RNA sequence: AUGAUGAGGUUAAUAGGUUCGAGGUGGAAGCAUGGUGACAUGUGGAGCUGACGAAUACUAAUCGAUCGAAGACUUAAU
RNA sequence: CGCGAGCUGGGUUCAGAACGUCGUGAGACAGUUCGGUCCCUAUCCGUCGUGGGCGUAGGAAAUUUGAGAGGAGCUGUCCUU
RNA sequence: GACAAUGGUAGGAGAGCGUUCUAAGGGCGUUGAAGCAUGAUCGUAAGGACAUGUGGAGCGCUUAGAAGUGAGAAUGCCGGUGUGAGUAGCGAAAGACGGGUGAGAAUCCCGUCCACCGAUUGACUAAGGUUUCCAGAGGAAGGCUCGUCCGCUCUGGGUUAGU
RNA sequence: ACCGAUAGUGAACAGUACCGUGAGGGAAAGGUGAAAAGCACCCCGGAAGGGGAGUGAAAUAGAACCUGAAACCGUGUGCU
RNA sequence: UUAAGUUAUUAAGGGCGCACGGUGGAUGCCUUGGCACUAGAAGCCGAUGAAGGACGUUACUAACGACGAUAUGCUUUGGG
């Protein structure tokens, strides 16, 4: 079948995860594990533990192959923006969006 | 030769730490860069070691830092002692290279190379 | 000094096309799961 | 550069504080107009 | 600048080290001698020496992975 | 009167002050004099360099023709005749 | 049936569409109202239906009445979200290594060496601030990076005068 | 034949928060479900967050909780 | 085989349509709060210490309401 997992509001804005999850769409789950442990991304943790738990899911949840997954579908959307200011120059407030991310990972056995 | 991003003040003192620390400790931890530039150091002093005389100790000790060095047993030494003596002896019958680098692959913090320097 | 018209997604995108990253230059560790070539495994 | 508040607390208590506004029939309309608007605070 | 370009990757001199040179500096330290001493002389064109030259696998260029054709049709000469 | 998102800022249209002159005056000038803040992280076209893609009817390594384009183009003195 | 007329700004005239509310009449709705979404539907226009999904309790139609009755522009007001862009910046400086802790360490703790101030980057009073002080626990937010740390969070404490 | 959360009081939860030496100025912020029945237990994870299993008529009603438009941001691809 | 000629295949990315998500809080429905009035009554208290506050009071404790060291209340008369 499929599995999923998601981790929402994670404080990585989605711009820079999804450049991490483009590497491992479509992909074998031992081939993204690799690829998620030696990329030097801030998002690779967050990402490798939302796989580990997909993973796991099709594992435990539907005894599935956990040898024959790829993974079928790997995206990030867009939690709220925590909403800060930067003091400036002349007593001006500059603002900073501080971006939040909700990841999706969907392995599948393909049947 | 590298700059290593520092003034040649500071690169001169980070070299000498760095050389001191691999006769100590014999096996360090460090950047890519800074290891490849320390290799040639610890290796020239290796030779002064190696040389054995009066003057290759002084000019050793222009290089080494004052660093004590506990032993086996609360036997005490310095790293230019240990440099004329078990460091010396170690390797009279190797010509050249005696440290080699190790790559470990990007750190956390800065994603700088972080790689393992040792002594041969 | 300053945008004369906004971006349009399309050019956006356009730009964005060699944005990337590429996958790690990584093989198998024979005997110690998969490694950067050229580096111990520093973890085995 | 030196600002404008420089905080004393004698100071603040001797222009702005109730006694002194009490002093004056226009200090009590002060108190009175700040009753009326329901304010928390009447004065330092 | 980065890409790129070029020299190399063990069937190897690509870089570092080592040994020996070129060039630079200009007479190391230690010791001896002379001098009350500052110093001087001798050992001795000494000692030291990034980038330059050579030799030498001592150290590092491991293992490995990825991409990459199978040659369309129509008419003419042969 | 090419060129200040390339530079300067001596002059000129700024607040101070003074002279001559005019005006009762506040002030003013076919005038003069000393002093007096030059902001901007380049989106598009343009320009200088430098890469990736695909095409070029098989794929590749190297050597190349040159449609076309750019560059260059100055001149003195002396001697001899 | 057979003749004519029908470009149009300011502007004049006429006829209509739709919104909310009211009265009366007549209806719909948990066998699914309004709203929303999609569609290859109807009308001369404003606009009107139907079908399906979502939604989960109200809403049409007819005639008449009344209006906070129709937005694309006001350097309009408020909110949300883009672009510029992974761009500028990350706020005067010297750090290196060992060991530890930890899910995670350039950034926390400990150690050695190095370095900076020293008519002061040292020590003590005053103003001002008002719990920021201490210990144990924490790591969402704050800290221009990180964080196991903190002037941040939680819990419990701490200021003693005849001079 | 008044408003219905940008409306109606500034204020449905406030003369508060915040700003100012002061007089004074002055917000934003309503809705789970009929009933908390507010997710026992298992699995990945330090946690956060998820996938199951349950409750419920409904969990894309799970507390940032009715409906959930548009801008904007993504994933797949029929034609190009 | 050659020559001459014709026309594909690619999609780094882009465009249009469609499908499925996210963000955001419009819209509809709703009302705890307002707005404008009508009728009856009442309007102003205080040195017998007012208006308005400060500080305290609950077993646990921040704020608000209530209360005042008889404190999250006491007595009494009626209701319930
Ligand atoms: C140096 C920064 C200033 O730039 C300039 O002064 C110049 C060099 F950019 C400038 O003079 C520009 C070029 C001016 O525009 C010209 O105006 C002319 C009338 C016409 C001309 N063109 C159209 C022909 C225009 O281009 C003008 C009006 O600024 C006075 C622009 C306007 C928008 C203007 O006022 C702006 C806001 C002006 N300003 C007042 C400064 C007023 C003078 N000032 C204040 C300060 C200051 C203040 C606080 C702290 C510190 N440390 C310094 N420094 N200088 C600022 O606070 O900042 C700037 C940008
Ligand atoms: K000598
Ligand atoms: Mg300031
Ligand atoms: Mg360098
Ligand atoms: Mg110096
Ligand atoms: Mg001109
Ligand atoms: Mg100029
Ligand atoms: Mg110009
Ligand atoms: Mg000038
Ligand atoms: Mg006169
Ligand atoms: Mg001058
Ligand atoms: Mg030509
Ligand atoms: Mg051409
Ligand atoms: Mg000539
Ligand atoms: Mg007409
Ligand atoms: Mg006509
Ligand atoms: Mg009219
Ligand atoms: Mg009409
Ligand atoms: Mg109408
Ligand atoms: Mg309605
Ligand atoms: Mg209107
Ligand atoms: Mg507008
Ligand atoms: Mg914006
Ligand atoms: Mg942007
Ligand atoms: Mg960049
Ligand atoms: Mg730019
Ligand atoms: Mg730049
Ligand atoms: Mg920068
Ligand atoms: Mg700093
Ligand atoms: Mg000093
Ligand atoms: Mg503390
Ligand atoms: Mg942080
Ligand atoms: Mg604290
Ligand atoms: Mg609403
Ligand atoms: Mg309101
Ligand atoms: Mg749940
Ligand atoms: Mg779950
Ligand atoms: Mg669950
Ligand atoms: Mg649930
Ligand atoms: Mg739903
Ligand atoms: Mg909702
Ligand atoms: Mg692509
Ligand atoms: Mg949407
Ligand atoms: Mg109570
Ligand atoms: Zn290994």
């Amino acid at each position: 079948m499929e599995a999923k997992a998601v981790a929402r509001t994670i404080r990585i804005a989605p711009r820079k995860v999804r450049l991490v999850l483009d590497l491992i769409r479509g992909k074998n789950a031992a081939e993204a594990i690799a690829i998620l442990k030696l990329t030097n991304k801030a998002s690779s943790p967050v990402i490798e533990k939302v796989l580990m738990s997909a993973l796991a899911n099709a594992e435990h949840n539907y005894d599935m192959n956990t040898d024959e997954l790829v993974v079928k579908e790997a995206y990030a959307n867009e939690g709220p923006t925590l909403k800060r200011f930067r003091p400036r120059a002349q007593g001006r407030a500059s603002a900073i969006n501080k971006r939040t991310s909700h990841i999706t990972i969907v392995v599948s056995d393909g049947k | 030769y590298r700059k290593l991003g520092r003034t040649s003040d500071q690169r001169k003192a980070m070299l000498r730490d760095l050389a001191t620390s691999l006769i100590i400790s014999e096996r360090i931890e460090t950047t890519e860069a800074r290891a490849k530039e320390v290799r040639s150091v610890v290796e020239k002093l290796i030779t002064l070691g190696k040389k054995g005389d009066l003057a290759s100790r002084r000019n050793a000790a222009k290089t080494l830092r004052n660093v004590e060095i506990l032993n086996e047993d609360e036997t005490t030494q310095t790293a230019l002692q240990k440099l004329f003596g078990e460091i010396a002896e170690r390797y009279t019958e190797r010509q050249g290279g005696y440290t080699r680098i190790l790559k470990q692959g990007p750190r956390r913090g800065d994603g700088a190379e972080s790689v393992i320097i040792e002594l041969v | 000094a300053v945008p004369k018209r906004r971006t349009s997604k399309t050019r956006k995108n356009k730009r964005r096309t060699h944005f990337k990253i590429s996958v790690p230059g990584m093989t198998e560790c024979p005997n110690c799961e998969y490694k950067l070539s050229h580096r111990v495994c520093k973890n085995c | 550069v030196k600002r404008t508040y420089q905080p004393n607390k004698r100071k603040h208590s001797k222009v702005h504080g109730f006694r002194k506004r009490m002093s004056t029939k226009n200090g009590r309309k002060v108190l009175a107009r700040r009753r009326r608007k329901g304010r928390k605070v009447l004065s330092a």
